[PDB]
């Protein structure tokens, strides 16, 4: 978000790791992977993984 | 003799200026 700004950076300051409000780490990883420009197929493949 | 403040996930390291943003408004009265 500093070297390739796409969306606002306020959401990361609202949702911080020091607030203990990350009840769902999976959502944080999905939100971080959604910012990627990786092709959709690859995203589906990432969802296919079980571990 | 005042009630404890609601730190609410905010560490204040010794000799380190820090900022606190509690969500409650009952602390604004105190």
């Amino acid at each position: 978000i500093a070297l390739n700004p796409l969306y606002r950076e306020s959401v990361l300051q609202m949702m911080q790791a020091g607030q203990r409000v990350v009840d769902n780490p999976i959502y944080l990883s999905d939100m971080g992977a959604a910012l990627t420009g990786a092709e959709s197929h690859e995203l589906q493949d990432v969802l296919e993984e079980t571990n | 003799h005042l009630p404890l403040i609601a730190i609410t996930r905010n560490p204040v390291f010794p000799r380190f200026i820090k900022i606190i943003e509690v969500k409650n408004k009952k602390l604004v009265e105190l």
